[PDB]
């Protein structure tokens, strides 16, 4: 089979910029069946480019295809925030059709703080003997982002998980969500749950808390 | 525009049948253009194609080596549809399978997808999930509140917001599987703190799977300015138009319209276009002003002053600009051609070297054959031990058009040149 | 109806007198069917007669045997009253006296009473109460007082006036080691009304003269550095990292450094005395050095600044850029011909594909360092990598003369961190 | 002088219950001169019988007196809460009028676990040099009751007075203050101030605690 490499893995660009996507194949392929393909969260891939240079139907000018033989090169000239996606090349020179590992871009934007809001367990869950905490670090950039969880001022572990969105294509930014799990036993004999983030837009911690008998 | 409807369940027990099928709606299953594949997607493994059905006046079946002993890929023609069957599956099956159009001989591109399948391969149940309720324990203009959507298996859940007419402000997070073998994961919004009092908020969670819909009602209890200089082309060009630009960022919707004040050295100016507020993705406002420069005012050192106003800021903020005072020094501007150790490479490197020009503001460009070339990137200007500044831009370019003998040339633009222009061309001897 | 009125002072001092009165309403002192009685009770001794006046056409007077010598109860035809006096008093005598009403030839039972009065024997000076409000720190809440430090007993407790009984529960007082007297008094009533209504506890202490009504209610700028990227890449040399204070006023205490690595506190930061810069500010550095290996492998650096005394403070934490480190390609230029025309001439070092950014770029000749060169900075390009230029100037003599030149570059991706090119007129 | 013995020194029973009371003479009594008496907490001896069988005015129905010579009997047909009192008898066939050592009629009632406060002490004493912390056992049955002091962990010994509130007339239960006396000096040593309680209408001990410093 053809093996296509794809370089750089990741690219962190800002909008504006111009972005050059390359994919090496092993083999000489036929201009006529090198594609290009845009994949963004939760959908297919979609057709960029086709035939190495030519356009898809409904594509944005700003993509264009280029090379030959075993050097192929995809240009976003200015970058758009919703340009954040997946991007693999495909051939089909030699049977069977072979992809890329894919070039993931990232949007580059001005560093955003968090907005911290903070979950008690509802009276509902508690019942059914499991107390889920909830701490929500909303549409911040970059990516990074530490979270503690403090109950009665004492530091935890092993016992909290955490989920983070893909980059939003508008606004470039993510939110995160972290999930302390606790018995109904163990969450009775405490009163303060705090969660406690520090971010690059922060400058010092920022403390979100709850006082369990209150809610 | 043709469409691809996949259906079949995602969840396979192990050594059994994964079976899946492909609506087809817009073409012919017969098409003798066509070929009705389907490819797979995993973490670590990637994008794989597994095979493809295709009518060439007979009914022809190509498969990838990986699975052609446990794979089938039937059409039906009564149907318009097209089906995949992989037998004896194990856990290195789990994937997202898609169904693809391939098309036209002379390209064979894959235009057409089907939305995808998620393929869990586990002996574990279906089980719908529990949904509770996401609110704050008790000043802030926004609110936050969600669901928590758990011990549910296999993924995924679909989760909306007041039966799809809440999407702004909705962040679904990816499901973690936990301890219990059990998916869960929270769907948040954020909403104005006003609105908690009237508007109820509900989270509908579909699992497909279990065929259940759960509904839940959740119940609840600055300005900064940058001033922006002319572009260095547009102050040298008089069929340019340059312009200073006053922006205000950071406008909070309680204090909203800014008052802007022009002086030209000190005098008050009256024609600038002031643009209408724009809000922002972070609910703040920004607004920008821009005043029309006269090429030869920026050029003798005028000084463009920005006043801004706004119950925000108690002092006006003030912004002053213009052009670096100093003697305008001529730039030098040579072209030096790739190494002969980059000509081992498909793209080799045409530099342009352009010093001891003064003030810093200068244009540089590639241009090739009368076309511009816009795969450059310039370094900033650096200031050199004599007071003038250097730079280098550096234009990519395929060896082949290089070895070809095209001619490629750097145009730069300052105040210190004859007709703010000069041009260097490069080329193979 | 009948009544019977107590008054004088309880506490009395050992081998003095006690003197109370009983007033009368209702009857008369001189009712030929009456005896105007006194009674002590104490625990242990229990009820005990003490005696008796009594008119019969002529006024009579009997005494228990145990008091006789000590005892006078005297009528008082003019205000309607009687009086007990006790001499030569003894710590014996300390109990709750009573005035009470003797009826009835034919039954002489004991029907109408006084309130009592609390008698003590004692040599010790009277003291006034000290009064505390009872609140909790933070559907039914209690409140009380603590009415601490008296004597003699008793004290009298009521809550607003006396419009509040229920839930209202005072204590006995206790005797404590120092002499003193001690209690509380407490209510309980429902949380919702702790906004609107008001709780105030009304403590008498008669003996003191005392009523007390006690209300029961319940700047700088902070920049951090990364290490010079020839520190990080030469073990001979040392990295460090620089946390730089900014815009602190001349009356700011002293601004404190707290150092971390991956959370984790060092105490081995140099801080520097602050220094008044031009505009009147001052600004304080303080200084971390970093081993080599732990900055190259993304360990974090986190400098929190704070001022002696108060509690806030500003942090940054930095670690070395994400993302996957690439090889530079380093390739040199020699002068264009049409700089052959002048004195001194360009030799160019073309840097690129490099990641991340950190790099020391130089230039030798012989042996020795050149130092009559300028590099620009790093320039990010289209494929995420960064590339630069430097320009070594060199007199056309020595370019001419077949010197070599060389342009020396550190890297992370470098094999040994370097890689040297040299350029000669060939 | 005539000696009048009471039996029993104590009586417990339950409202309802019949009660039996007896005051025996040392030398015969002459009927219309034997009394009994019936004394509330904080009041005087209040006239229930006269001339061993006579009710007093305003005295219920539910009391009744009887005998002659040396043996007089009080009973209380069903007794009332209100009827928690020390019950006396008293002669004056031959003076002096003497009187019995008293009966003591206590309430019997279901099991109630108490309701515990503990308080700081306040601001104005700290400023005098001592430290009372006070705990509270409200509205209990029975009267048996562990109270522990505990100052950081730390069980205290010889550093607290109890004081009991006699039974609730109307209710039947008990109250209970438990106060802890320190200097400033040893009260600003430690944190953590606590009053456990033991009872037998708690499944297991009540901690009721506050933080110095919070307050
Ligand atoms: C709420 O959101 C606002 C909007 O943000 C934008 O949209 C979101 C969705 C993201 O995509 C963001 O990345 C995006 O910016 C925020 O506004 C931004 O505020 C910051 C300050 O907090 C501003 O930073 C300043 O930027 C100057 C440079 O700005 C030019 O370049 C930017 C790209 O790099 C571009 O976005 C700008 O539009 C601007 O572009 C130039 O415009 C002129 C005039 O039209 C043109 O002639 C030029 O050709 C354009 N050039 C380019 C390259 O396109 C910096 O110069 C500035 O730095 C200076 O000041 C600081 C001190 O503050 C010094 O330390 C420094 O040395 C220097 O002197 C500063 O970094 C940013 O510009 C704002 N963005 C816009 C679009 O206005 C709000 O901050 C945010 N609020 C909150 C609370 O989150
Ligand atoms: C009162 O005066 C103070 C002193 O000013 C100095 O002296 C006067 C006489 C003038 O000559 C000044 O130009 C000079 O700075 C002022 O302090 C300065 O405050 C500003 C903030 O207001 C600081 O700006 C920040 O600078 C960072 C970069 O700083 C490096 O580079 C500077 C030269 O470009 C250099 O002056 C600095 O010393 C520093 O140098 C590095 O030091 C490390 C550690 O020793 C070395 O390892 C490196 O090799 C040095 N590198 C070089 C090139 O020499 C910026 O990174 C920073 O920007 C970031 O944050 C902003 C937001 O604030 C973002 O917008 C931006 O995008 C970016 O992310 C920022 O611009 C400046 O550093 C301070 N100067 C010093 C020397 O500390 C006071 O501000 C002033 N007060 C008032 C009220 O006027
Ligand atoms: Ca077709
Ligand atoms: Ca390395």
């Amino acid at each position: 089979d053809i093996v296509l490499t794809q370089s750089p893995a990741t690219l962190s660009l800002s909008p504006g910029e111009r972005a050059t996507l390359s994919c090496r194949a092993s083999q000489s392929v036929r201009s006529n069946y090198l594609a290009w393909y845009q994949q963004k969260p939760g959908q297919a891939p979609r057709l960029l480019i086709y035939g190495a240079s030519n356009r898809a139907t409904g594509v944005p000018a700003r993509f264009s295809g280029s090379g030959s033989g075993t050097d192929f090169t995809l240009t976003i000239s200015s970058l758009e925030p919703e340009d954040f996606a997946v991007y693999y090349c495909q051939q089909i020179s030699n049977s069977p059709p072979t992809f890329g590992q894919g070039t993931k871009v990232e949007i580059k934007r001005t560093v955003a703080a968090p907005s911290v809001f903070i979950f008690p367990p509802s009276d509902e869950q508690l019942k059914s003997g499991t107390a889920s905490v909830v701490c929500l670090l909303n549409n911040f950039y970059p990516r990074e982002a530490k979270v503690q969880w403090k109950v009665d001022n004492a530091l935890q572990s092993g016992n909290s998980q955490e989920s983070v969105t893909e980059q939003d294509s508008k606004d470039s930014t993510y939110s995160l969500s972290s999930t302390l799990t606790l018995s109904k036993a163990d969450y009775e004999k405490h009163k303060v749950y705090a969660c406690e983030v520090t971010h690059q837009g922060l400058s010092s911690p920022v403390t979100k808390s709850f006082n369990r008998g209150e809610c | 525009q043709v469409e691809l409807q996949q259906s079949g369940p995602g969840l396979v027990k192990p050594s059994q049948t994964l079976s899946l099928t492909c609506a087809i709606s817009g073409d012919s299953v017969s098409s003798r253009s066509a070929s009705w594949s389907w490819i797979r997607q995993s973490p670590g493994r990637g994008l794989e194609w597994l095979g493809r059905t295709y009518y060439r006046s007979h009914w022809y079946y190509e498969y990838a080596q990986s699975v052609k002993s446990r794979i089938t890929i039937n059409p039906d023609t009564s149907k318009n549809q097209f089906s995949l069957q992989l037998n004896s599956v194990t856990p290195e099956d789990t994937a997202v399978y898609y169904c693809a159009r391939m098309d036209v001989p002379s390209f064979r591109y894959f235009d057409v997808w089907g939305q995808g399948t998620l393929v869990t391969v586990s002996s574990a149940s279906t089980k719908g999930p529990s949904v509770f309720p996401l609110a704050p324990c008790s000043s802030e203009s926004t609110a936050a509140l969600g669901c928590l959507v758990k011990d549910y298996f296999p993924e995924p859940v679909t989760v909306s917001w007041n039966s799809g007419a809440l999407t702004s402000g909705v962040h679904t997070f990816p499901a973690v599987l936990q301890s219990s073998g059990l998916y869960s994961l929270s769907s948040v919004v954020t909403v104005p703190s006003s609105s908690l009092g009237t508007k109820t908020y509900t989270c509908n969670v579909d699992h497909k799977p279990s065929n259940t819909k759960v509904d839940k009602r959740v119940e609840s209890k600055g300005p900064s300015v940058f001033l922006f200089p002319p572009k260095p082309k547009d102050t040298l060009m008089i069929s340019r138009t340059p312009e200073v630009t006053c922006v205000v960022v950071d406008v909070s919707q309680e204090d909203p319209e800014v008052q802007f004040n022009w002086y030209v050295d000190g005098v008050e100016v009256h024609n600038a276009k002031t643009k209408p507020r724009e809000e922002q993705f972070n609910s703040t406002y920004r607004v920008v002003s821009v005043l029309t420069v006269l090429h030869q005012d920026w050029l003798n050192g005028k000084e463009y002053k920005c006043k801004v106003s706004n119950k925000g800021l108690p002092s006006s903020i003030e912004k002053t600009i213009s052009k670096a005072k100093g003697q305008p020094r001529e730039p030098q501007v040579y072209t030096l051609p790739p190494s002969q150790e980059e000509m081992t490479k498909n793209q080799v490197s045409l530099t342009c070297l352009v010093k001891g020009f003064y003030p810093s503001d200068i244009a540089v460009e590639w241009e090739s054959n009368g076309q511009p070339e816009n795969n450059y990137k310039t370094t900033p200007p650096v200031l050199d031990s004599d007071g003038s500044f250097f730079l280098y831009s550096r234009l990519t370019v395929d060896k082949s058009r290089w070895q070809e003998g095209n001619v490629f040339s750097c145009s730069v633009m300052h105040e210190a040149l004859h007709n703010h222009y000069t041009q260097k061309s490069l080329s193979l001897s």
